Order: structure tokens, then C-alpha cells, then sequence
């Protein structure tokens, strides 16, 4: 695992993969 | 801000774990 360019799915998917079942909130600009 | 940090730049899962609940 290392630095990876993410934005939407690959960000929630990245967080969903880093947080695992814990999940995350994922913020965004409006 | 992993959005502009990972979308405008890059981030590490370690930084992604900081977004966990």
C-alpha cells in the first residue's frame, strides 16, 4: 500500500479499505 | 480532505485511516 490518487469511489473505497468494517464519514466540498 | 488531497494530489491509507469513524 502507498500513496494513491483517489476522488470518489476510489476514495470511499480507499477509506472503506483503510477503515475496513469501521467505515468512515468521507467529507466533500458541498 | 482526502478528496482534494487524493484527487488533487495523493494520500496514504494511513491518512485514510484518519477518516475512519
Amino acid at each position: 500500500f502507498v500513496n494513491q490518487h483517489l476522488c470518489g469511489s476510489h476514495l470511499v473505497e480507499a477509506l472503506y479499505l483503510v477503515c475496513g468494517e469501521r467505515g468512515f464519514f468521507y467529507t466533500k466540498p458541498t | 480532505g482526502i478528496v482534494e488531497q487524493c484527487c488533487t494530489s495523493i494520500c496514504s491509507l494511513y491518512q485514510l485511516e484518519n477518516y475512519c469513524n
